[PDB]
């Protein structure tokens, strides 16, 4: 048969970056004609593992996250980076062994008018360890005083991404999928 | 958690609702300027409301961090700009009165007409007609009638308004922990809290003080020169002691004395050099200017230029449907969107404006890495400085012979190089003691050393002994002469121009230095230098974030304003005009009177 990755890249919507989506690929005979298919991309990396090198590897779990971020924010997806995104939405280990695939979508995430359905996360107590989902938006309190609600030293520790197509090319909107590549003692099914 | 922290915290949110609000706001305003139309006026309204609002209560939020332990110098600087009471210090009855004399200022200055002489059907508006009248005339009674009426019907009807402002405005300046009006205006050449860069008000006006006595001897033999020119062409109306009339000098207000080349030319047998007919000969469209500055910029050693500039931006009159307005500015609406709002043609002043407003927008796109309340320059003449260096690279003979707007085969002379610095020297160094007296004016009416009852007198006295102009007409203390300028009828500052223009000389002296440029300064070129470039983006990317004592320091070496610079620019005028008035008088004397 044929892996699903075309439902991955083709998805009529895409999650926020501080709520990401991960699909498990196994059990499926790898193809990665569908991805070397698509539209130009904006940034196309692959650490540990060649690109050519792709067809003949056997491996037994293929992971694809899926959100959507600025421009100038998708070189933090990478690893060994800092930034407000690789601290407190998504982080990737020191040990990689994937592809990192974006492109730009301007013509599908701009509303004109305020594209206000996608949150990051800017305020967190503490730094978001590799492969973490926080799904919270409790008042974040950054006073010396307990927090009865929102006010002064009170914030909400979501911030919203407004989206516009006359923006320039770093704050416009990029979807990104990257593909980790899990390699176990048990036997390799893709 | 302590202060700065908690201060770190807030200025953080504060920067991500700002940045969305004002790029609101912007887009409104070009949607009106492009286009106008009520429901464009009312959209610009509703946006300014709203930025206005947020605004007022973050500075409200922002009064409970002191700055007595806040230790890093940009948080300070951010928590600084932000804490600013302005004027709702101040009881709301009085603010209400204040808001309704500057609004009726604004609409008498704007929509002032004198239409006394004749029938009343003959009435004359200044931008279209009076600014016309006074650009060319040849006649002394014609422009001696249009200055008395626009005088009259300035003063007469503005003299209180302009006391009761002066009167709010600094009891406001004074409850804003101040000492007056114009040391709030001086506040903004203010540096403090670093150690070996440090400036004060006083020392403002020490040093500008000091430069004017430096740059004194220049514009001496300027004035002498000029009045030697105009006493042939106007006979029997100016005496050689000196002290020409104000109204028989060109501009209206006389702040500049361009439109005096064509009664002050030094050779007219070889004419100044023009490229009109040239890009009129090669169809050159409003595209290929704005391709050529972008490629002189991309050329020095600057970065390229967005799409958005080239699809967004317009560039040409729409014609008579969609009206709009032609004000060249440099737009920069923030999240990554930079545009210039400008109609041109085939002419040198489009030529050297493009490259005007291409400087600012580099500026912009040097200093937008800066947080939102550091995006600026580090005063208000260093954007000016900048645009102003760009055009005079822009403008040199060996530039254009290059670029292709003129023969190979073409020579330059002496004569052509007097000429263009005669050309210069009326725009910039002929309008200096001008702005250095309406600033001192002000600054002495504000703070309190002139009496309530003496004002004009004592104007019409510094203008003698400072300026070198003389009243055509005596005038009683009614009147309200210094308002009838745009600037201080509509409450702006004054001495940024004096300061750009000191800032600017430096700025191309410096630059074209490390260019490895041997000669004449006036003749000195940045293309293809990328040495020269790389030194001014290392000052153009610091933004408000360092003192100006530093970005200035930086550049030239030297962490003060300088007059050296400007007199080694103007060096053979200085010689050629000391070889002419060898046989007449020079100076002035207040002696005289009609
Ligand atoms: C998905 O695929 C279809 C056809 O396979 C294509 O028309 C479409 O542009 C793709 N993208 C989206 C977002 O639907
Ligand atoms: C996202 O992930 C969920 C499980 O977390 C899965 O059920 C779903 O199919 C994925 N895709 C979309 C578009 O929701």
């Amino acid at each position: 048969n044929l892996c699903p990755f075309h439902e991955v890249f083709n998805a009529t919507t895409f999650a926020s970056v501080y709520a990401w989506n991960r699909t498990r690929i196994s059990n499926c005979v790898a193809d990665y004609s569908v991805l070397y298919n698509f539209a130009p991309f904006f940034a196309f990396k692959c650490y540990g593992v060649s690109p050519t090198k792709l067809n003949d590897l056997c491996f037994t779990n293929v992971y694809a996250d899926s959100f959507v971020i600025k421009g100038n924010e998708v070189s933090q997806i990478a690893p060994g980076q800092t930034g407000n995104i690789a601290d407190y939405n998504y982080k990737l280990p020191d040990d990689f062994t994937g592809c990192v695939i974006a492109w730009n979508s301007n013509k599908l995430d701009s509303k004109h008018s305020g594209n206000y359905d996608y949150w990051y996360r800017s305020l967190r107590k503490s730094k978001l360890k590799p492969f973490e989902r926080d799904i919270s938006t409790e008042i974040y309190q950054a006073g010396n005083k307990p927090c009865k609600g929102k006010g002064p030293n009170c914030y909400f520790p979501l911030q919203s991404y407004g989206f516009r197509p006359t923006y320039g090319v770093g704050h416009q909107p990029y979807r990104v999928v990257v593909l980790s590549f899990e390699l176990l003692h048990a036997p390799a099914t893709v | 958690s302590t202060i700065e922290e908690q201060a770190k915290t807030f200025l953080d949110k504060f920067n991500h609702e700002a940045e969305d609000l004002f790029y609101q706001s912007s887009l409104a305003s070009w949607n009106y300027n492009t286009n106008i139309t009520e429901e464009n006026v009312q959209n610009m309204n509703n946006a300014g409301d709203k930025w206005s609002a947020f605004l007022k209560e973050q500075s409200t939020l922002a009064q409970m961090y002191p700055l007595q332990e806040i230790q890093n110098l940009t948080v300070k600087l951010q928590l600084q700009a932000l804490q600013q009471n302005g004027s709702s210090v101040l009881s709301e009855d009085k603010s209400k009165r204040l808001n309704t004399i500057l609004n009726t200022m604004s609409t008498i200055y704007s929509t002032g007409k004198v239409c006394n002489p004749d029938n009343p059907q003959e009435c004359l508006l200044l931008e279209p007609g009076l600014n016309e009248i006074m650009a060319n005339s040849l006649d002394y009674n014609e422009r001696l009638w249009a200055w008395e009426s626009w005088r009259s019907e300035v003063g007469k009807q503005l003299r209180p308004l302009y006391e009761e402002y002066v009167v709010l405005k600094n009891e406001m300046a004074r409850a804003n922990h101040y000492e007056d009006y114009g040391d709030y205006w001086r506040g903004d050449y203010e540096v403090n809290g670093v150690d070996g860069y440090d400036y004060s008000r006083g020392q403002l006006i020490e040093d500008v003080e000091h430069t004017f006595e430096e740059i004194k001897p220049l514009y001496e033999h300027l004035h002498a020169y000029v009045r030697a020119k105009l006493m042939n062409a106007y006979p029997s109306y100016i005496s050689p002691i000196g002290c020409l009339p104000a109204h028989l000098l060109g501009d209206m207000w006389g702040r500049f004395w361009t439109n005096l080349y064509s009664l002050t030319v030094p050779f007219g047998q070889k004419p100044n050099i023009d490229v009109t007919d040239a890009m009129v000969d090669q169809a050159w469209d409003a595209q290929r200017i704005f391709k050529e500055a972008e490629k002189f910029f991309v050329s020095v050693g600057l970065p390229n230029m967005t799409q958005g500039f080239w699809e967004n931006s317009m560039l040409t009159d729409p014609g008579n449907v969609q009206k709009a307005v032609c004000h060249p500015t440099a737009w920069d609406l923030g999240k990554g969107d930079f545009r210039i709002l400008m109609c041109t043609k085939v002419t040198m002043d489009d030529f050297l404006t493009a490259h005007h407003e291409m400087g600012h927008i580099q500026y912009d796109m040097a200093y937008a890495a800066q947080p939102f309340l550091l995006r600026n320059g580090a005063n208000e003449g260093f954007h000016e400085a900048v645009g102003e260096i760009m055009s005079l690279s822009a403008a040199t003979p060996k530039h254009l012979k290059s670029i292709g707007l003129l023969s190979p085969d073409f020579q330059e002379d002496n004569e052509t190089e007097i000429n263009f610095l005669l050309k210069q020297a009326l725009t910039i160094v002929g309008t200096l003691p001008f702005t250095y007296m309406l600033e001192k004016w002000r600054w002495m009416v504000f703070k309190g050393e002139i009496p309530k009852d003496q004002w004009m007198k004592k104007w019409w006295e510094m203008k003698r002994e400072i300026v070198g102009v003389v009243e055509p007409v005596p005038h009683d203390e009614t009147y309200c002469d210094p308002a009838s300028l745009f600037h201080v009828s509509n409450d702006y500052s004054f001495i940024r121009y004096y300061t750009r223009t000191l800032y600017q000389f430096q700025f191309q002296e410096a630059l074209c230095q490390a260019a490895k440029h041997e000669g004449p300064l006036h003749k000195c070129d940045i293309s293809n230098s990328t040495e020269a470039g790389q030194k001014l983006f290392n000052m153009l990317r610091l933004g408000k974030s360092e003192p100006w004592t530093l970005a200035l320091e930086n550049v030239v070496g030297a962490k003060n304003m300088n007059v050296r610079p400007l007199l080694n620019y103007f060096e053979p005028l200085f010689t050629w005009l000391k070889d002419q008035n060898k046989n007449s008088f020079v100076g002035w004397s207040t002696d005289w009177s009609p």
